[PDB]
């Protein structure tokens, strides 16, 4: 009966990792900000 | 029983989207070590 | 043969031929499905037609056409429109994907359906297209002796019908396969089951069975009425051990429900069952008596502080103001936890002295942690600085009503009218700033004692502080009514703590009264959205700093989707670093059910330029990771020591101490690079100020309680998530920001024993198990499965980890039941031969009882 709970507990992995693509692009829009200032 | 592997399939569908994932980690961590 | 002409005849007369030119397409519907798919019309049609009496054949014709075309839908209502043709125990592939579309199509109506009625699964409120392969699949699964698929796919489909009405063909009472058979319907329906009525009735179901009690599971029982918090289910299972009478076995049932109760029904066992009728000697048990008395025996025995590395720690030096005396005071009141053992206080004279006015709190509270569980001369421990005998100050006086929560918390019904007329006399006003100290102390006092019981008394009595708007005493005001309104709380006093926020601004008093919102809303979920929407609209940094742990309060035990993607956004817009620390944080509680995938998820959010992320995510790390396995996450935290910044050392040091416990012995290579930098950090000028100051409360933790306490949160001895735990580890997010809360982390450290005392009441004697595991019994600090015995096995470290590999022998004086049950806080074996040379050795347990 492992099976079904081993299945389960990827999907944790895969919850956050779906809207974490976009923060890191949300947060590479903050990076391009601050690597004009530090110009 | 398959019903519960045909759900196993998203895992190894969305594991090629992860990958991506990971193509812009090291890219943003670049940007963080250089500001 | 051929579908397509012959279903564009049907528009002739002599129907008779119609017959037979039906019978001829049963043979072509699974060689060509194309030619017929125009004339599908024709078939569904006729279905409606009164006079048409070939519906029978031509539904099974429809069934293998819609289907073949990649629409799954209507194969399952073409299929049973006959009700007939249709059979389930052929093997087939067009058959079983089939039922996995009705039951696909089946589960969503479930949930949508119970709000209407929750009859729905016996009555025909359901389509029955929906409900004819659900009946059948299932007993079509009894007669193939295959549990899994049955008792999962009911859960899943919402009815009881299965559950109740299965058990009884599949009864076996060999006596071992009832026991199981119940315990996948526990496990499951929590994670499954979104209605929390459907399954509360899952468990009145098992208590039925159980009743008669044929030596069976007396552990299933315990997890039905603490879920269910029922008064009638509880004393009903006191009642049946009146008529069979077992000391052994009325024992172990008693001590596991006062372990695993929440404080509501610690009462109704307590109280409550005093009214009904009870038995004399498992009151006591209820009361804590015993149970209070195993934290002080088990830790006295064996205990090893390790005195020559711990003095080089604190005789460094006597400055750095509190932050040097609150690391030495509370890192030794961890080893000495439950031994009540003052040599700190008062074997060594100059580490008192040496205290400031705020300093002497942590030597006061230290004392509450040695003596936690104390019900009797745990007053006459702090009773020259109880009220009436003074003290040598009025700020020290202040830490002796708090060490007082500590010891009775949850038991402190005692010292409920003691510590509240000591704010009802201060309430009024305050002349002076340590009398707010001595108030300071007695909010968290009497918060702890009546902490999980929801008290009017204590409410309004705190209510009138916060109207005072007190700098110090003003914040645990808000502090003390958080505790009380743990669980389900008081709806009306959501919003009235809520406008008090946006009223008053004080530092200490919004930043109090936002941990005090999040305490208040336990377990609800989705219920207390309504407050979480009010603290993330609003852009300050107290309110979203207690937001976030709203969210990991209500959300813990299993896990949600929603409640992750809510914790992710905050620590990315937010530019709040307490705050981003704070959600990080909150991600842990909501992830202790699966302890595998938080290294994977914290060691993305290491990598930032914020320090605060990675302190957070740091100790949210330690959290799931410290009573489970997965040694890896050590190597998460390894380029967290690295970081040059001053809170993420101390955090990640914190972290360190709670994932190796036990961990030492050709464990983890780990364990001594750790054992290193307890002496190095200290001594280093180079390290980090606040670094050194948790490496020597890390060193405290992996030895509390002599090498034997750790911290246990949502395991199987409990069987729920832990109010006391899950507090004191919240409270630990505020370290160095107002003054060290760590006092609060003594509720999570529990003892590790294995041992099988007597069959009547308590002993404790020494014996010898002689099984297999690794040796952590002799392993202090210092200056494969072989099936191979070893030397002494009772109580002490032992490993309770890997503890399922321990058997248990049965040529001792006792017999096994369980085969290593493996639950620490309850142990009390059966005794099938009393009052034997046992080798009985007699504790102090006469002391607190």
């Amino acid at each position: 009966y492992f099976k079904l709970k081993k299945l389960e507990k990827e999907y944790e992995l895969l919850t956050l990792q779906e809207d974490y693509i976009k923060d890191e692009q949300r947060h590479l829009k903050r990076e391009l900000k601050r690597a004009q200032e530090e110009v | 029983e398959q019903k519960i592997q045909e759900t196993e399939l998203k895992i190894r569908s969305k594991t090629e989207n992860v990958r991506r994932l990971e193509a812009q980690r090291n890219a943003l961590n670049d940007k963080v070590r250089f500001i | 043969t051929t579908a397509a002409p012959l279903l564009a005849l049907l528009r002739e007369n002599q129907d008779s031929v119609k017959t037979y030119a039906l019978e001829s397409i049963n043979n072509v519907v699974d060689q060509l499905w194309s030619e017929i798919s125009n004339e599908l019309p024709d078939i569904e049609a006729l279905y409606d037609d009164d006079t048409f009496s070939d519906r029978e054949m031509a539904a099974l014709i429809a069934s293998k056409v819609y289907y073949n075309l990649g629409e799954y839908e209507s194969a399952v209502k073409y299929a049973l429109a006959a009700k007939d043709r249709f059979d389930i125990d052929e093997k087939s592939q067009f058959v079983e994907t089939i039922v996995s579309k009705s039951i696909e199509m089946y589960v969503q109506e479930a949930s949508k359906q119970y709000t209407k009625d929750e009859q729905f699964y016996t009555k025909d409120i359901i389509d029955p297209k929906l409900t004819s392969i659900f009946e059948r699949m299932i007993e079509k699964c009894l007669k193939a002796s295959e549990l899994k698929l049955a008792l999962g796919i009911a859960l899943e489909g919402y009815r009881l019908d299965i559950i109740e009405s299965a058990l009884k063909s599949k009864l076996d009472q060999s006596t071992s396969e009832n026991v199981k058979i119940i315990n996948y319907l526990l496990t499951l329906a929590i994670t499954t089951v979104t209605n929390s009525k459907f399954r509360s009735s899952i468990l009145r179901k098992s208590f039925d069975f159980l009743m008669n009690m044929p030596n069976c599971d007396y552990l299933t029982l315990n997890k039905v009425v603490v879920n269910l918090n029922d008064a009638g289910l509880a004393l009903q299972l006191f009642k049946k051990l009146k008529e069979e009478n077992d000391e052994g076995l009325s024992a172990q049932i008693a001590f596991d429900l006062v372990s695993s109760a929440s404080q509501q029904l610690l009462e109704i066992l307590v109280t409550e069952l005093t009214a009904q009728g009870y038995d004399p000697a498992l009151l006591n048990i209820l009361s804590g008596l015993p149970t209070c008395d195993y934290y002080n025996t088990f830790l006295l025995n064996n205990k090893n502080i390790d005195i020559g590395l711990l003095n080089k720690s604190k005789s460094s030096l006597d400055g750095k103001f509190s932050l040097f005396h609150t690391a030495v005071s509370v890192a030794n009141g961890f080893m000495h936890a439950g031994t009540t053992d003052n040599s700190f206080i008062k074997a060594n004279l100059p580490w008192l002295g040496k205290a400031q006015n705020w300093a002497k709190f942590t030597a006061t509270a230290s004392l509450g942690v040695i003596h936690k569980g104390n019900l009797l001369e745990g007053k006459k421990v702090m009773a020259p600085y109880l009220p009436g005998s003074r003290a040598s100050s009025r700020f020290i006086k202040g830490g002796s009503l708090y060490g007082l929560g500590l010891i009775y918390a949850g038991f402190g019904r005692d010292t409920t009218d003691y510590l509240k007329n000591i704010i009802v006399e201060n309430s009024g006003t305050s002349g002076d700033e340590d009398v707010d100290v001595l108030l300071h102390g007695a909010s968290l006092g009497i918060g702890l004692a009546a902490m999980g019981s929801a008290n009017i008394e204590v409410y309004e009595a705190l209510k009138e502080v916060l109207y005072n708007d007190s700098a110090t005493s003003g914040e645990a005001a808000a502090l003390g009514m958080g505790l009380c309104m743990l669980g389900t709380g008081k709806p009306e006093a959501i919003h009235d703590m809520f406008t008090y926020s946006q009223e008053t601004q004080h530092g200490n008093i919004t930043r109090g009264l936002a941990v005090g919102l999040a305490l208040i809303n336990y377990g609800r979920q989705e219920l207390a959205d309504d407050l979480i929407t009010k603290m993330l609209a609003s852009d300050e940094s107290l309110l979203r700093y207690g937001g976030a742990f709203t969210i990991a309060l209500a959300y813990a035990g299993t896990g949600n989707n929603s409640a992750v993607k809510r914790l992710l956004h905050v620590a990315v817009s937010d530019s709040n670093d307490d705050v981003r620390r704070a959600a990080v944080i909150a991600l842990g509680f909501v992830l202790l059910r699966d302890y595998t995938t938080v290294p994977r998820i914290v060691q993305l959010l290491s990598k930032s330029h914020n320090a605060h992320v990675r302190c957070g995510t740091a100790f949210a790390l330690g959290i799931a990771c410290a009573g489970k396995g997965l040694q890896s996450a050590i190597d998460v935290l390894d380029p967290l020591t690295k970081d040059p910044v001053d809170f993420v050392r101390q955090a990640a040091m914190i972290a360190l101490s709670m994932i190796l416990i036990q961990q030492t012995e050709k464990l983890n290579p780990q364990v001594a690079d750790i054992n290193k930098n307890f002496l190095s950090v200290i001594t280093n000028k180079h390290q980090e100020g606040l670094a050194k100051f948790g490496a020597c409360v890390a060193q405290g933790i992996m030895n509390a309680g002599g090498r034997n306490v750790t911290i246990q949160l949502e395991n199987a001895d409990t069987g729920t998530l832990d109010t006391k735990s899950v507090v004191g580890l919240v409270m630990f997010s505020q370290f160095w920001y107002w003054f060290p809360l760590a006092h609060f982390l003594s509720l999570s450290f529990t003892p590790t024993t294995v041992i099988g005392i007597r069959g009547s009441d308590q002993a404790i004697p020494k014996f010898q198990m002689n099984c297999y595991a690794k040796e952590d019994a002799f392993s202090y600090p210092r200056m494969k499965y072989s099936s191979k015995p070893y030397k002494v096995d009772n109580m002490t470290r032992i490993l309770p980890q890997q503890s399922r590999y321990i058997s248990f022998i049965k040529d001792d004086r006792f017999v096994p039941v369980r085969k290593f049950k493996g639950n620490n806080g309850v142990v009390v074996l059966r005794d099938r031969e009393p009052k034997e040379p046992v080798a009985l050795i007699e504790t102090v347990r006469q002391m607190k009882d």
